[PDB]
């Protein structure tokens, strides 16, 4: 899946406007929570590395650390949903135009179906 | 990779001297301006692989 | 799932912010309540499993496992708190961040619906083990030990990974559900023989074969005590939980790639037992009786029938106990004496008596007296393998000769004779000993009476 | 010669620490006498009294979800039947032959 | 190039046992070649005459390996009339990890070339009959 | 002596709430796979006069 | 040199590289190649002592005969057709020249030699620039023509690389050439996936970027150069030493750590392509990256080696110089395998 | 009482695995059908992937260029 | 014990693989830092290139 040359690709646009049409994020989600906690601990080695108390010598910076994080993870969540929104669609819309590569198979049931049998022994 | 800035800006930076049919000073022509302008023709939004097949 | 798995991340801010003089009890007390929360997924169905969600479900082979991981943790702490009390508060809190997150590790990893969920988490517990025996470990050997059992590890988990993905790339899924319910047999091919290969080897190193079972005396001997029982209880039957969730794929591939397998445990077990009888170390004589027991496992997984399942998985939850038990006792003989050689301090059943019936208990639990679970373990893997091959009964029956001699060596050399007479350093046993081996040992003369609850999934 | 045949500058390593020592009653705990006491109670409450005894009662009670006494009701209840009717006990074909389709082989 | 390849590809495996040594001799003599242009090119050992001397030794010995090798698994594929078994180049491989050592005179380096090399020479055989690609076309 | 003791035995009450969210968040993550709720073959039930879902 | 020097050379690197990958002519790529290695070797002597001006004439030879190789590619190329725009090579001869100068450029083997001489020449910004940025633009060129190249020749330096970097690591107590020899043998597992997938090898390239960072930012915060100097730093910061530990473990590929995102995927890219022997050759070998991280390891923090009397006077000193982005990498470097789905983005 | 207090019925487990099993056999199909769809769209060209560049026909002249036959 | 456990399977797995490890770096990092013998090797490899894949 090289969809770099993918046609009617707007060249440096992070989210083009189609990507609009797919439900945005939650603020609870789980990947959001996870790049907060990464930026609380990017404040936690900070105070470490300066010799500060680790827990409590600058909230401030902490916060600052956390919500950057939470920003940028929000917006990388929407363009990966976006790329994988496109990749289905454009799996399905390839196998619908192809119907002779992707045949509707037979249904068997297990019945009328001969499998080997291997005793365990 | 390729950060196509030219066709973001519609500035055309570079792309006055990749081919000989394009724009030559004095409507000088190339030796073969006929062959390219029908290769380019042919191959044109196809893609690679189908307009090497 | 979550609510042991979110108890036991809590765990690591709770230790952070404790006082000082306040981890070990804190750490203990919570440790201990967590287990008490886990024993809940004992209740088990007939049925398929307790699929939680996408991601953890929960099985009669897992829940055993699970309940034992939770249970080491608090008698790892009792047993650290003694060599540790020199230590300052900032390495006593990293240690115990260890200790959590190994337990976190294997609580993620026994559960793991995905085996790529599974491979990851099977090989993330292998750095804090690492850190373990490499930073509080005392002798100079402990690096060394420590690459053993790192590259070992890795020359076996790498193929997997490579099979691993490939699998997923002709199943579409590596799912258990899926891939135990879409399951069709493996063609006798050479490259169907090397996935196998790829699928078995990561397992076999771990528990471990005769054959790549050399890392484990080195990590045993140079680990600290919690390393040990660490080692010894939960990270060897890893290797055991992995083949009998991966064999399902494998047939009918393993009636012939087993062979190799079944001869090098069935030897092997011989081997080590013997090797037993001649060692001067506690610790690597407790390793060699580790193998020994696990070799015997191999054999159960390998021959791949119901009675070989039930007893696998009785007999790791058994020598998991027994181990670390083991482990346990030589460590307070060893934190008196500071030898760790057997025939140096003896006669310690006149100087501590209750120290010697813990001694003896232990003993004869590893010994195999019946109606113990390890009996029980040992019995149905041999009637299992009596099933398989009727000539099985000679090996079995030498190896429990042997390994009745070795327990009571063990036994004689340290409680038995004459004390030593130039050691006078020896202190009355402490309360937090005596209540260490009690809280290893009651538990499985508990278990003895509600079998079922450790027989796995084919019961 | 002129070296002091020491390597570097090292602390002597010191002689082992007794519990016993400034504390009889010690419990093996800790130094802190009051810490060691309580570390003691919580240990045997929470791993005696509490885990060790309600957690077997509580796995000792465990309802049957195993289904053991449904399997043998249903057993019981099957037998009761066939007995009567004269029916084989357990049959040999797991599953119904009219519903399964060989394939033929005109070999 | 790959004209070694298909000349000793192109024999059928049972039969023309001196035209396979003779592939696998030269396919050995141009692997000697190539290592010796290596060395003479990273460590220019003492001279002319002796460098020269070097390679002419090192291509020596990669021709006996390959020859050796080379007869030994079509000896032993067309006298156990199974063709395509990867037995047989076991076997040849290490006949020719055995010349090797008796070269180099070596107990362990013979030893440790009929493990190495029977095993890689049967690994060689599996892919073969099963195509196991090492370099492999991009499709996906 | 309360507001002296919260401050040096805050840390017990952790694993405890940690107990709590786990168990809501389990029960948050069963309610999205309701999908054969009351829809499998074996247990397909007509629903009680003041029943809503046969399960939560 | 001037401050103003400064920022006017390290913009003009960063311009040349902004040149290579914003333009469709085959002229300004090699135009923008030349700006880089112009402005690239003030900054490699900018502490001028014998030893960064020898490193700075061996990158300066390497780069300029690449350079050369590029432009005969180029005009070879345009020759079988009249094409300067950046796409299909149009001759095997043409693309072997072409591949050939990116991987000089580049550092794989076998033209290799040249990235551990000039990493232990240059200081250790310089070298934390050299191994970071001037990947970027070859790598560029690389992902745009990756449909032309030959599989056999690029997979083979790369194998090659992998080797040459595992084996070349293990006997080092410098730690800039181990530098290097991890950057070639990253730079290995980077073009073993160009003909098959360019989004694995740009994440690749990122997450190699942000430990390379990481790792080298910890070595001047920690003024060491060598791994016995290194061995001093737990007796005045213990913490760095930690932090030190857990990200050699991450470039050694351990999960769950983040060095594991990039091979386990190129990993899978091959073995959807039925490539099974080469990715375990390549996990295989490195395993021995992943041992001298762990002998620096033992070295490092998990060992506490010797000291000396003079360095309680640096007990009573601070760094004057704080490094802004140092915990952000070593947080990314380290913990960011949770999301590894976020390569959808095409990064 | 232990069944009422600590646990549920039968039937939220068994309806649980079935929405489980769904998702992972449709997550299952939709990989094998993507491989097959990657697989064709290289080899053919036709699709919306594996788009390479071609020489854009905007940049040619179209004019009298000095010599009558171009 | 000895025979086996302390001496052959240990020269088998672990002490085979130090050995041809620590052969193989000595071998590939001794380089005397000529430039001239680089670039020999450059060119040889560049002719086999040439010679090798097309
Ligand atoms: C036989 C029935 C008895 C019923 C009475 C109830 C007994 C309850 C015991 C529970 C388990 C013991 C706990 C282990 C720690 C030991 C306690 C301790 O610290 O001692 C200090 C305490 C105070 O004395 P002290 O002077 O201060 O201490 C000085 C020194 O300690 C020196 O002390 P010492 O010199 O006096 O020695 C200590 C003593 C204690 O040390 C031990 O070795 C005890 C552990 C022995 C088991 C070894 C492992 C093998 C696995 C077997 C599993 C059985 C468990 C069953 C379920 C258990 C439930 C939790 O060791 C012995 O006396 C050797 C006994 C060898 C027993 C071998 C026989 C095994 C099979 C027997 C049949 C079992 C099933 C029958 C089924 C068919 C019929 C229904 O002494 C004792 O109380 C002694 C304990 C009594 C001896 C136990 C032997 C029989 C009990 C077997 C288990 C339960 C049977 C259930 C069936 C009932 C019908
Ligand atoms: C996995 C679970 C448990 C497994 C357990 C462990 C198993 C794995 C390890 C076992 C490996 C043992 C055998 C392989 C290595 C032995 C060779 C060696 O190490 O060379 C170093 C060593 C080289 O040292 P050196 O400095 O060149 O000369 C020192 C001697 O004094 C010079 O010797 P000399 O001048 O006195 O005379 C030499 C003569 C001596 O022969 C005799 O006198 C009578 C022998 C007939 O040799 C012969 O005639 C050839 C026979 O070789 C020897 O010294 C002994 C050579 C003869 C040993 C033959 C061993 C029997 C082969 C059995 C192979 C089965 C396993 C391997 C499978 C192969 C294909 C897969
Ligand atoms: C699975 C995922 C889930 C778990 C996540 C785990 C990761 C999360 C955290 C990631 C990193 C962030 C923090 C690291 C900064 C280091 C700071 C430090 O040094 O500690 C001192 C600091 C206190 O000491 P201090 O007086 O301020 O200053 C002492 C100096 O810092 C220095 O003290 P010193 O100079 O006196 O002592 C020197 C010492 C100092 O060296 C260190 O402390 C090492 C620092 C750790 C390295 C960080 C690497 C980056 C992340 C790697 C994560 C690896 C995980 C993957 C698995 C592999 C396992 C290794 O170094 C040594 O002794 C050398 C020997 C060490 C042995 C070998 C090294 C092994 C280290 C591996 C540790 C891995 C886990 C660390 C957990 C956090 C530890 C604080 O500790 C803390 O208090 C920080 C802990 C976090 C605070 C939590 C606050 C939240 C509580 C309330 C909210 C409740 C939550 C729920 C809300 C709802 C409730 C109602
Ligand atoms: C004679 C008595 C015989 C029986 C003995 C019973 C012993 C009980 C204690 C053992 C408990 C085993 C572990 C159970 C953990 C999991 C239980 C969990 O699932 O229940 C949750 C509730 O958890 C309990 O609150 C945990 C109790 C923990 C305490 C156990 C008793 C010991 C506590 C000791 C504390 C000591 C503190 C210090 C005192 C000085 C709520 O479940 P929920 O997901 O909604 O279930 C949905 C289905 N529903 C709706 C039908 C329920
Ligand atoms: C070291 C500590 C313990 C480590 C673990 C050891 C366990 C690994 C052992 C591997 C299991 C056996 C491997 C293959 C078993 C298949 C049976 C086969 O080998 O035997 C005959 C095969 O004949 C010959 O054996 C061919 C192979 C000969 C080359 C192998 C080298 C022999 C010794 C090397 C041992 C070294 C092992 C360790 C390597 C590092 C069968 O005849 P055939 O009907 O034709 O083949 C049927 C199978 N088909 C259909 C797939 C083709
Ligand atoms: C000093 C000498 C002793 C003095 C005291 C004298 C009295 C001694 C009497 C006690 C020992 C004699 C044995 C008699 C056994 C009676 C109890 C037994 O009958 O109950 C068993 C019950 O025991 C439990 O099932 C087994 C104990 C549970 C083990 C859990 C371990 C505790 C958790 C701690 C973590 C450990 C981790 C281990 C990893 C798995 C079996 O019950 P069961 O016939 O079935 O049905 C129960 C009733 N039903 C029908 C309503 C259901
Ligand atoms: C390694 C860990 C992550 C570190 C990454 C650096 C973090 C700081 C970066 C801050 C945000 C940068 C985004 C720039 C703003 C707009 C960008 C936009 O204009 O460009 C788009 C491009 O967007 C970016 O490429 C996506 C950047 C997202 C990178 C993060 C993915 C890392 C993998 C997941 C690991 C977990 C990391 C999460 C914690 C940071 C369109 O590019 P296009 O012209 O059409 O195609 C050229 C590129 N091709 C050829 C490869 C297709
Ligand atoms: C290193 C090179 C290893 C060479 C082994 C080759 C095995 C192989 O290629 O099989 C691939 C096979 C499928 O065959 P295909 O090529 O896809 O198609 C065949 C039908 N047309 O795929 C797999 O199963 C891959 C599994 C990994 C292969 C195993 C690699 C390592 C050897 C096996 C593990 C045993 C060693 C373990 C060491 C233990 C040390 C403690
Ligand atoms: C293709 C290539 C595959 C490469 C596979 C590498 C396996 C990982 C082991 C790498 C070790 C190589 C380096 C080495 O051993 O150096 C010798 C070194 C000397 O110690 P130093 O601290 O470096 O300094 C000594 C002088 N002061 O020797 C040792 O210490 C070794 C101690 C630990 C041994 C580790 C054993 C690992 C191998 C076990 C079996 C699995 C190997 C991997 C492949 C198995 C095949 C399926």
């Amino acid at each position: 899946t090289m969809m770099s040359g993918r046609p009617g690709r707007v060249p440096l646009q992070f989210l083009p406007n189609e990507a609009r049409s797919l439900p945005p994020p939650k603020l609870t989600d789980p990947r959001l929570v996870y790049m907060g906690f990464l930026g609380y601990c990017s404040g936690l080695i900070d105070n470490a590395i300066r010799r500060r108390p680790v827990v409590s010598a600058g909230l401030h910076r902490q916060l600052l650390y956390v919500t950057s994080f939470v920003f940028f993870g929000y917006y990388l969540l929407k363009r990966q949903d976006y790329m994988y929104a496109l990749r289905d669609h454009d799996m399905f819309a390839y196998v619908k135009s192809h119907p002779e590569d992707f045949p509707e198979k037979d249904k068997k049931t297990y019945g009328e179906i001969l499998e080997e049998f291997h005793p365990v022994r | 990779p390729f950060f196509d800035v030219q066709k973001r800006l519609g500035l055309d930076l570079d792309r006055w001297m990749t081919i000989q049919s394009a724009e030559q000073p004095h409507k000088i022509p190339g030796r073969c301006h006929a062959f390219e302008k029908e290769w380019i023709e042919c191959a044109h939004g196809i893609g690679g692989i189908r307009a090497e097949k | 799932m979550l609510k042991i798995i979110i108890p036991t991340t809590m765990l690591l801010p709770m230790t952070w912010m404790s006082k000082h003089n306040m981890i070990w009890i804190n750490a203990t007390v919570h440790s201990l309540l967590i287990s008490l929360i886990s024993l809940s997924l004992l209740n088990q169905l007939g049925e398929n499993s307790l699929n939680f969600s996408l991601t953890f479900f929960s099985d009669s082979l897992s829940a055993p496992l699970l309940v034992l991981t939770t249970w080491l943790l608090p008698l790892m702490l009792m047993a650290s708190q003694s060599h540790l009390s020199k230590e300052t508060t900032t390495r006593k809190k990293l240690y115990i961040t260890m200790l959590i997150l190994l337990q976190l590790f294997l609580i993620m990893t026994f559960t793991a619906t995905e085996l790529i969920l599974f491979y990851i988490l099977f090989e993330a517990t292998l750095v804090p083990t690492l850190i373990i025996i490499t930073r509080w470990g005392n002798q100079t050997e402990r690096l060394n030990a420590g690459l053993y059992f790192l590259f070992y590890t890795l020359a076996g988990s790498l193929p997997l990974l490579v099979a691993l993905v490939y699998i997923q790339n002709t199943t579409g899924s590596l799912n258990f559900l899926i891939i135990h319910y879409w399951s069709h047999p493996l063609s006798n091919s050479w490259s169907n023989i090397f996935m196998w290969l790829a699928c078995i080897m990561a397992f076999m190193v771990k528990m471990p074969l005769y054959g790549l079972h050399l890392w484990l005396p080195k990590a045993h001997v140079e680990a600290p005590i919690a390393g040990s029982m660490v080692l010894a209880a939960v990270l060897l039957k890893l290797g055991g939980y992995g083949m009998m969730r991966i064999t399902t794929i494998l047939n009918p591939l393993t009636n012939y790639m087993a062979y190799p397998f079944l001869m090098l445990s069935m030897w092997g077990m011989i081997m080590t037992s013997s090797i037993c009888l001649r060692q001067t170390d506690l610790k690597s004589l407790i390793a060699y009786s580790s193998v020994s027991h696990m070799a015997l496992v191999i054999v159960a997984i390998m021959i791949q029938t119901p009675w070989s399942f039930m007893g696998a998985t009785a007999l790791m939850i058994a020598h998991g106990l027994t181990s670390s038990m083991l482990f346990c006792l030589a460590n307070t003989n060893y934190e008196r004496v500071h030898s760790r050689t057997m025939i140096l301090a003896r006669g310690l059943q006149t100087l501590l008596p209750l120290m010697a019936t813990w001694w003896l208990v232990a003993s004869l639990t590893n010994l195999a007296l019946p109606p113990s679970i390890n009996l029980i373990g040992e019995l149905f893997i041999i009637t299992a393998s009596f099933s398989w091959s009727n000539i099985t009964i000679i090996l079995m029956g030498m190896n429990m000769m042997i390994t009745a001699l070795y327990s009571l060596y063990m036994l004689i050399t340290t409680q038995r004779g004459k004390y030593t007479h130039h050691i006078n350093n020896i202190k009355p046993s402490f309360t937090r000993e005596n209540a260490l081996m009690a809280l290893h040992i009651l538990p499985l003369l508990l278990l003895t009476l509600n079998p079922k609850m450790i027989l796995g999934p084919l019961y | 010669p002129p070296e002091p045949t020491i390597r570097l500058q090292e602390d002597p390593d010191p002689e082992d620490e007794n519990l016993y020592e400034k504390n009889p009653d010690s419990h093996g705990y800790d130094k802190d006498p009051i810490v060691d006491l309580w570390n003691m109670r919580v240990v045997f409450f929470f791993g005696f009294s509490i885990v060790l005894v309600l957690g077997s009662t509580f796995v000792a009670y465990l309802p049957d979800y195993r289904m053991q006494e449904w399997a043998r009701r249903e057993a019981e209840r099957l037998v009761k039947y066939r007995e009567a009717n004269g029916l084989p006990l357990m049959e040999s074909n797991c599953f119904d032959p009219n519903k399964i389709q060989l394939p033929e082989d005109e070999d | 190039a790959k004209t070694l390849l298909h000349k000793y590809s192109d024999i059928p495996e049972g039969t023309e046992c001196h035209r396979k040594a003779y592939a696998s001799t030269s396919i050995g003599g141009a692997t000697g070649l190539i290592v010796s242009a290596y060395s003479i090119a990273l460590k220019p050992p003492a001279s002319f005459l002796e460098g020269v001397a070097r390679t002419g030794r090192y291509t020596f010995t990669s021709a006996a390996i390959g020859a050796i090798f080379g007869l030994t698994s079509c000896i032993s594929a067309q006298v156990r009339e199974k063709p395509d078994d990867p037995l047989n180049y076991f076997i040849g491989g290490c006949a020719g990890g055995l010349t090797l050592g008796a070269r180099t005179r070596s107990y362990g380096i013979g030893a440790a070339a009929c493990a190495y090399m029977g095993l890689t020479a049967a690994l060689v055989k599996m892919g073969q009959l099963e195509g196991w690609q090492v370099f492999a076309e991009p499709k996906v | 002596n309360v507001l002296q003791i919260v401050r040096d035995h805050w840390v017990h009450i952790l694993v405890p709430v940690g107990f709590v969210f786990g168990c809501y968040l389990d029960r948050r993550s069963d309610e999205k796979l309701t999908a054969f709720r009351n829809k499998s073959l074996l247990f397909k039930r007509e629903l009680r006069p003041n029943e809503e879902v046969t399960w939560k | 040199m001037n401050p103003i020097i400064y920022t006017t050379l390290i913009m003009t690197v960063m311009s040349g590289t902004m040149l290579v990958m914003i333009s469709s002519h085959w002229l300004l790529i090699w135009i923008g190649f030349e700006m880089n290695l112009l402005a690239m070797i003030p900054v490699l002597m900018k502490n001028f002592n014998p030893r960064a001006t020898e490193a700075a004439t061996k990158y300066f030879l390497t780069q300029a005969t690449a350079s050369m190789m590029l432009m005969m590619a180029i005009i070879i190329n345009l020759l079988y057709s009249g094409q300067w725009t950046i796409t299909k090579m149009f001759n095997p001869v043409a693309m072997t020249m072409m591949t050939m100068a990116l991987a000089m450029k580049l550092g794989l083997s076998p033209f290799h030699f040249w990235v551990p001489e000039v990493t232990q020449g240059i200081s250790l910004q310089a070298g934390l620039l050299l191994l970071t940025w001037q990947k970027l633009a070859p790598l560029s060129v690389l992902c745009q023509i990756s449909q032309s190249i030959n599989p056999n020749l690029m997979l083979t330096m790369a194998m090659l690389s992998i080797l040459i970097g595992g084996w070349g690591g293990l006997n080092q107590t410098q730690l800039r050439k181990i530098m290097a020899y991890s950057s070639i043998a990253h730079m290995g597992w980077m073009t073993a996936v160009l003909p098959y997938n360019t989004t694995m090898t740009i994440l690749n390239l990122l997450i190699y970027i942000t430990m390379t960072l990481a790792m080298f930012m910890l070595l001047i915060h920690s003024s060491a150069t060598t791994t016995l100097s290194l061995s001093h730093t737990w007796n005045k910061m213990p913490v760095i030493t930690s932090l030190m530990m857990v990200t050699l473990l991450s470039m050694g590929g351990l999960p769950p750590l983040s060095g594991f995102m990039p091979k386990w995927m190129i990993i899978q890219e091959m073995t959807k392509n039925e490539s099974i022997i080469m990715p375990t050759l390549m996990a295989m070998t490195a395993l021995l990256n992943l041992y001298f991280y762990m002998r620096l390891a033992y070295s490092s923090s998990l060992t506490m080696f010797p000291s000396t009397n003079n360095m309680k006077m640096k007990w009573q000193f601070e760094h004057t110089k704080q490094m802004k982005l140092l915990p952000t990498m070593i947080v990314l470097s380290t913990l960011v395998l949770p999301m590894t789905p976020a390569l959808s983005s095409l990064n | 009482w232990i069944a009422r207090t600590f646990y549920d019925g039968p039937e939220k487990n068994y309806e649980k695995t079935m929405a489980i099993l769904q998702i992972e056999a449709e997550k299952a199909e939709l990989r094998l059908k993507e491989l097959e769809v990657r697989r064709l769209m290289r080899a053919r060209g036709d699709g919306p992937w594996y788009q390479y560049p071609t020489i854009d026909k905007a940049l040619i002249d179209h004019s009298p260029k000095t010599t009558p036959d171009n | 014990s000895s025979l086996l456990d302390l001496i052959w399977l240990e020269t088998i797995l672990p002490k085979t693989t130090s050995f041809i490890q620590m052969k193989m770096s000595i071998m590939v990092s001794n380089q005397k830092g000529l430039i001239k013998l680089y670039f020999l090797s450059f060119l040889i490899t560049i002719m086999i290139s040439m010679t090798l894949f097309n």
